[PDB]
């Protein structure tokens, strides 16, 4: 929570591992922050790929806040998820059905990007790659 | 204890007053910084409307710019109208005309806080200041902790959702306040 575990995770965070950080979205006062610990070991953003997650529970207009922004750049991309027998599969319709309810706002060309295979298939060409 | 009412009062005048001679050109007296979370800000806007009365906020907002509201306890005044520093000696009597212009001027976007000033009898003058609320992201988080680091009392709301390493309103709150 604190920090001082910050000095663990600030240590392993800095040597070349593809850091997948994630953000909490809401926010009842002002409202959700960002990261800031991957831009702080990586100014380039070049090996840092984002999630923002608990985002059932905004509208639509802080879904696009959020998975896109270009005043907070980086490579391969944001990825914006809600996570919560075949619990699996059941997590993947559920993805599959909530864009639905605002899909103006993250769907088809929208730039946005979001799911968990999409996800998945980044993961697997970045750690490939690395 | 009204004469403890009367003296707020001259106080957050003198405090405007030194905030028109300049900014960082010279010193100015305390007062209440809001912060919050994403869902915790638009409870934070939310909340600011409930504490006096209804007044233009939320939809989508830029956040960019401060908001300097400076309240006045209102006997003798049996209508609610609130008015602009800049365009002095003009009052708006409904706050849908509010809401066009203070969101025109969201929409518009220096830094500059936007000062504003409230005369109601219900309400008791007071001396808020809402900024962005926390969701690059990194300016926001800067131009936040600067204000809040230096000593004014920091209002911190809560209804978030984050982890524990996420609830920003709170945790900040904390940084800058052991």
């Amino acid at each position: 929570l604190k920090r001082k575990i910050t000095e663990l995770c600030d240590k392993y965070i800095r040597g070349p591992n593809i850091i997948l950080a994630i953000s909490a979205a809401d926010t009842d006062l002002a409202n959700s922050t960002a990261l800031q610990a991957s831009r702080r070991v990586d100014p380039r953003g070049e090996r840092t790929i984002g999630v923002i997650t608990k985002m059932d529970l905004v509208e639509p207009e802080k879904g696009a806040a959020i998975l896109s922004d270009r005043q907070y750049p980086l490579k391969l991309g944001y990825v914006g998820v809600i996570s919560k027998g075949n619990l699996l599969a059941s997590i993947n319709r559920n993805e599959k059905n909530y864009f639905g309810s605002h899909p103006t706002e993250f769907g088809p060309d929208s730039g946005v990007s979001t799911g968990v295979m999409t996800l998945r298939k980044k993961l697997l060409q970045v750690l490939e790659q690395q | 204890d009204d004469n403890m009412m009367f003296i707020t009062k001259k106080m957050i005048e003198i405090r405007n007053l030194l905030q028109k001679v300049g900014q960082g050109s010279t010193v100015t007296l305390p007062s209440i910084v809001v912060i919050g979370s994403q869902s915790s800000g638009k409870s934070s806007v939310l909340e600011a409307i409930v504490g006096h009365e209804f007044l233009p906020k939320g939809s989508n907002m830029i956040t960019r710019r401060p908001i300097e509201l400076t309240l006045v306890n209102d006997p003798e005044a049996k209508v609610d109208y609130g008015e602009f520093p800049d365009l002095g000696l003009a009052r708006v009597t409904d706050f849908s005309l509010i809401q066009k212009t203070l969101t025109e001027l969201n929409q518009s976007v220096t830094d500059d806080p936007i000062r504003l000033t409230i005369h109601s009898p219900n309400i008791p003058d007071l001396s808020l200041i809402d900024l962005p609320g926390y969701i690059l992201k990194r300016k926001i988080t800067e131009l936040c902790d600067k204000y809040i680091r230096g000593p004014n009392i920091i209002l911190a709301i809560s209804a978030a959702d984050t982890d524990l390493a996420n609830s920003t309103a709170l945790q900040a709150s904390r940084r800058v306040d052991p």
